[PDB]
């Protein structure tokens, strides 16, 4: 099997589960945690589970984290701006602290579809090219189009072999 | 294709391309075609270039584009 | 990442411009012009046959 | 003035989504194809019910009726006639704007021809290009063989009117000439064979329901449904034909008669309804069965 | 590995004893049905009011050799080969 | 030498009591086997079972039985060699015919599709367009150009215009010795050979 | 790369295999290889009629229009296609081409016209 | 005039926009002012023959 205790986590189906992608100001987060207590403990499964989840939709945001600092724990942003936004995350579970920073610093499901519907006018199906990057090579795939020759012959009138040799 | 320090062939030497016989009449009319074709191209070529300075002044000073910046600086507050 | 200077590539291109600039041809060399076979002695170099 | 209704207007569409109906098993039918393993839930009474719920707006987005239009106009616009042009070249060029986000109804499509005639592409020529730099899955360049009599009657034959509409969704557009001769004769030959049943519970029921009533052709219809007891789709069918036909001899005597239920189908058969005798005798049966069971 | 077969196959569970162990629906969602829910089993007994508590993560043991098959890792010229009808 | 009688209605061999005794309710390839080295097979079968009219040791389903012929009218042979469960073909090592043959299945299969012989899943497409208007000027009609109302090309320049005679003179003499016949104005339109 | 001067050109990137030809309408540096490295793919063209007796060339005209007013220049072949669709004028040589081809073919009908009369 | 096609799209916009016009797009070539092909050039800007003689 696979090691470790919930190796669900280490799935890129799970990491692509994230509904969190924060916007461009914020750069740094911070994450303050206390090891035991009760209250603390959505804190505990905020960075056993989400974190990994946050980090893989924001590759470019610094994620610290900090133990057993402060008698309770709590979050922090630090904005492009010089803007700091603590969020109290005591008392709460993991899923709430999720929707909270999803609404607060996160961007909405229209700014994410914009950013799809961008990236489908990058390949446009008329060009022709590789299968990596086109749909077809050659417009012999077309059908009415003149074939390829490799797989049907073109007439003699249509080849410059012939065409020389008729000529003379 | 050769380069700068390659020398010239031997069969070239005494080589001497002559001009082309010149017809009056489709050579003065040609150069009429060309003079404004390239007079039309031109106009057109400026208007598109100005759909260029437009739409890249449009995304950054834009009146849909402050619209837009503003609405976003004033849901953060 | 730290690029091994390369000090005869900038001498050389030192002295190749001073001399192109000491040992320019003048006007009268590079434009002369023999008259019987219409080639610039200095090129060796035939002018079009508008020209001659 | 007095507009007549038409197929989009929300009390066409909830009378005709009504004669559909809605049957999961034959909406959601198992589909020949590449398969998976199935996923289990362990559901209770209440989870079960909306999941049940969700089948049932999902079906519905899938019962959508497309909208009928007419038969689209030729194009037939010259932009310029060049004639010095003329005898330079042997074949067409066919020049088609490619620009992504342009919908390709506002695409232009022009053709030089050997004449030095620069026209724009006809509705044939716009399709089939926009196949070859937009391809649409289903849809092919040339028109399939299918589509011809021998090949359409083999799939009537076989009860197979469904995917002869898919496919003509598929390959035309729903203003084209294929695309409405296509249907015409699927309706048709549904009438004779009296096969309404198979298009109930789909998407292409309410298309037929109008094609009759505006051709005057629901007599069949009508008994197929008295024969199933949906008598609430019979009546709505002839109160859908009187609102289309407004001045005709069926509607005046309802108003005159204020007749409602079984009995508007009663004042349609005798006159208006070709076969008159027929409704009436169906009809009938069906009364003196219902009063049996009311007993 | 034939004492072992008989064994797994002896000790499955199927689905009419999981609804009766359980008290519940056991619903089959299929892609080729597309969102219906087909009803395969259900309990003989009372059926439970209160639903299974919904696990935002479950605690069970993965196989590493699905999990690097479903990325596109497990790379082998042997598996997925043409072989004859069994 | 072997003149099947089934040649032009081949599916009546099918619905034979010869058919039902040799193959009975399986398909005719159900008895087969390849023979090869190893567990693990070629995944290519032999490109043909038949090399100028001689058969191999091991034909192949299709090649052993001279009366069964793939044609896309046979219907019930070709549903033997088609998934009933996902509709799709075999490929060869499956049933273990030849690539020759199985590249004549595949045409009569996808050829009995494509005359309604063969049932195939056929989806529910969306529309193509979101709008289904035809006012756009794309579709429509344009305003026609002053120009082409009255006959005349879209620029002027298109048309020949004679050149006065001293500017002729200007490029005799700047061209003098390099000069060509002057050309007189084309004809109105393109001559043809009768 | 880095090329010393250049500037960008609409042309076209010759493709297809041997008598097949089909050329892609490409944006690309000046001194690239004809079928190398390219900014942007504009449009197709193919010169073989198909069944249907025409030659498609596809034009991205808004993206065209783009890399005009950036800079870009045009080859006469594509300054010939852009002619017979509409968006730019006749090309001088496309009108100077017609009318030696009327001229050559109104003095192939004298000589035949002379065998037929004479003889 | 604008060339065909362009002519043909700028008339549809304005339609789309909804414009109703019946005034013919044109092309100001005024500005554009074309010179001679023998018209002097600027010798400050043009290069001289390298010293390489032969
Ligand atoms: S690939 Fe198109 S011709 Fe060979
Ligand atoms: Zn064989």
């Amino acid at each position: 099997p696979m090691k470790g205790r919930f190796p669900i986590r280490r799935t890129l189906q799970y990491l692509s589960q994230g509904n969190v992608v924060f916007k461009d100001s914020v750069k740094v987060m911070t994450v303050n945690y206390n090891t035991h207590g009760e209250l603390g403990e959505g804190a505990r499964k905020f960075v056993f589970f989400n974190i990994p989840q946050i980090q893989y939709k924001n590759p470019w945001v610094q994620i610290m984290m900090f133990k057993n600092m402060t008698p309770s724990p709590f979050l922090r942003f630090y904005l492009d701006s010089g803007e700091q936004v603590l969020v109290d995350v005591e008392t709460k579970s993991n899923k709430e602290i999720m929707e909270h920073i999803r609404k607060i610093l996160g961007k909405n499901e229209e700014t994410l579809r914009e950013e799809e519907e961008e990236k489908k006018q990058l390949s446009h199906p008329a060009n022709f090219g590789p299968r990596k990057y086109c749909l077809r090579e050659c417009i012999c795939e077309v059908e009415g189009q003149v074939p390829c020759p490799s797989l049907v012959p073109l007439p003699k009138e249509m080849r410059g072999k012939y065409k020389a040799a008729l000529k003379a | 294709r050769k380069t700068r320090h390659d020398p010239l062939a031997k069969s070239k030497i005494e080589r001497v391309n002559m001009p082309p016989a010149v017809d009056p009449a489709e050579f003065f009319v040609l150069m009429e075609r060309y003079q404004h074709y390239r007079q039309t191209v031109r106009a057109l070529r400026m208007e598109f270039v100005s759909e260029v300075q437009r739409k890249v002044h449009e995304a950054r000073a834009g009146v849909l584009a402050e619209r837009k910046a503003l609405k976003d600086a004033a849901e953060h507050r | 990442k730290k690029v091994r200077p390369r000090l005869i590539a900038e001498l050389a291109r030192r002295v190749r411009a001073l001399r192109e600039q000491l040992n320019r041809p003048r006007d009268s060399q590079l434009y002369a012009v023999d008259y019987e076979t219409l080639t610039r002695p200095f090129s060796g170099r035939r002018l079009p046959v508008r020209a001659w | 003035e007095t507009k007549k209704p038409t197929f989009m207007d929300e009390e066409v569409q909830s009378i005709l989504t009504k004669m559909t109906g809605l049957n999961l098993q034959k909406t959601f039918k198992p589909a020949i194809q590449e398969l998976k393993p199935p996923t289990y839930k362990l559901m209770t009474q209440a989870q079960l019910e909306e999941a049940t719920r969700q089948a049932v707006e999902a079906a519905k987005v899938r019962l959508k009726m497309p909208p009928v239009l007419e038969e689209r106009v030729p194009i037939n616009d010259v932009l310029a006639e060049d004639k010095i042009l003329e005898g330079t070249e042997t074949t067409k060029y066919v020049f088609t704007d490619i620009s992504y986000s342009i919908p390709h109804r506002e695409r232009f499509i022009v053709v030089r021809e050997p004449s030095g005639t620069l026209r724009k592409a006809s509705w044939e020529e716009r399709d089939r290009m926009i196949q070859v730099y937009f391809p649409k899955e289903g849809r092919k360049i040339l028109t399939p063989i299918i589509f011809k009599e021998e090949n359409l009657r083999t799939m009537y034959s076989q009860d197979r009117h469904v995917d002869v509409l898919n496919l003509c969704f598929a390959q035309f557009e729903p203003d084209s000439t294929e695309y409405i001769k296509v249907h015409h004769k699927t309706y048709e030959d549904i009438d004779k064979r009296g096969k309404y049943d198979l298009l109930r519970s789909t998407r292409y029921f309410g298309g037929m329901v109008w094609y009759f009533v505006n051709n005057k052709k629901i007599d069949g219809l009508l008994i197929d449904q008295i024969q199933r007891d949906l008598i609430d789709d019979a009546t709505n069918l002839v109160q859908l034909y009187h609102v289309l036909h407004p001045d005709g001899q069926s509607a005046q005597g309802a108003k005159d008669q204020a007749a409602e239920g079984i009995n508007l189908i009663k004042v349609f058969a005798k006159t208006e309804a070709q076969k008159g005798a027929y409704i009436e005798l169906t009809l009938q049966t069906y009364q003196e069965a219902l009063s049996r069971h009311s007993a | 590995l034939t004492q072992g077969l008989f064994r797994g196959l002896s000790r499955q569970e199927t689905h009419q004893q999981l609804a009766d162990k359980k008290g519940l629906h056991v619903v089959e969602i299929r892609e080729e049905c597309g969102p219906l829910p087909i009803v395969v089993a259900s309990p003989r007994g009372p059926l439970r009011k209160d639903p299974e508590p919904e696990d935002e993560v479950p605690d069970v043991k993965l196989d590493w050799e699905d999990v690097k098959t479903a990325q596109g890792m497990k790379r082998s010229v042997w598996s997925n080969l043409k072989r004859a009808a069994t | 030498v072997p003149i099947s009688p089934y040649k032009d209605e081949p599916w009546k061999y099918l619905e034979s009591e010869e058919y039902q005794e040799r193959y009975g309710s399986r398909p005719v390839w159900a008895d087969y086997r390849r023979n090869h080295k190893g567990g693990v097979p070629p995944q290519r079968t032999r490109k043909t079972c038949i090399r100028r009219n001689k058969v191999v040791g091991n034909p192949c389903p299709i090649c052993r039985d001279h009366k069964l012929h793939v044609d896309f009218r046979n219907v019930k042979l070709l549903e033997q060699f088609v998934c009933a469960h996902t509709g799709i073909i075999f490929y060869a090592p499956y049933t273990g015919v030849c690539v020759k043959q199985h590249k004549r299945l595949t045409q009569a299969i996808q050829k009995a599709r494509d005359h309604g012989l063969l049932i195939y899943h056929i989806p529910q497409v969306e529309p193509r367009d979101l709008d289904f208007s035809t006012s756009h000027g794309a579709v429509s009609a344009t305003p026609p150009a002053p120009t082409l109302v009255s006959g005349d090309p879209w620029y002027p320049w298109y048309n020949w215009k004679q050149p006065p005679e001293r500017e002729l003179s200007r490029l005799r003499r700047l061209y003098q010795g390099h000069l060509q016949e002057e050309s007189g104005p084309p004809p109105e339109s393109m001559p043809k050979m009768p | 790369k880095a090329y010393r001067g250049g500037h960008l050109t609409i042309r076209l990137a010759l493709g297809g295999c041997t008598n097949r030809p089909f050329y892609r309408i490409v944006a690309a540096h000046n001194k690239c290889p004809r079928d190398g490295r390219f900014v942007e793919q504009l449009g197709s063209y193919d010169p073989l009629p198909n069944s249907h007796g025409e030659k498609l060339v596809a034009l991205n005209l808004d993206r065209i229009r783009h890399w005009i007013g950036c800079g870009a220049h045009l080859s006469k072949p594509m300054e010939k296609l852009l002619g017979l669709a509409g968006f730019f004028p006749l090309h001088p040589m496309m009108i100077t081409n017609a009318e030696r081809l009327r001229r050559k073919r109104a003095r192939e009908v004298l000589l035949a016209s002379q065998k037929t009369d004479a003889e | 005039p604008y060339p065909p096609l362009l002519r043909a799209m700028i008339i549809a916009e304005r339609q789309k926009n909804g414009d109703t016009s019946t005034e013919e797009p044109m092309l100001n070539v005024q500005r554009i002012r074309m010179e001679p092909w023998d018209y002097p050039a600027k010798q400050e800007d043009k290069g001289r023959a390298k010293g390489t003689p032969v």
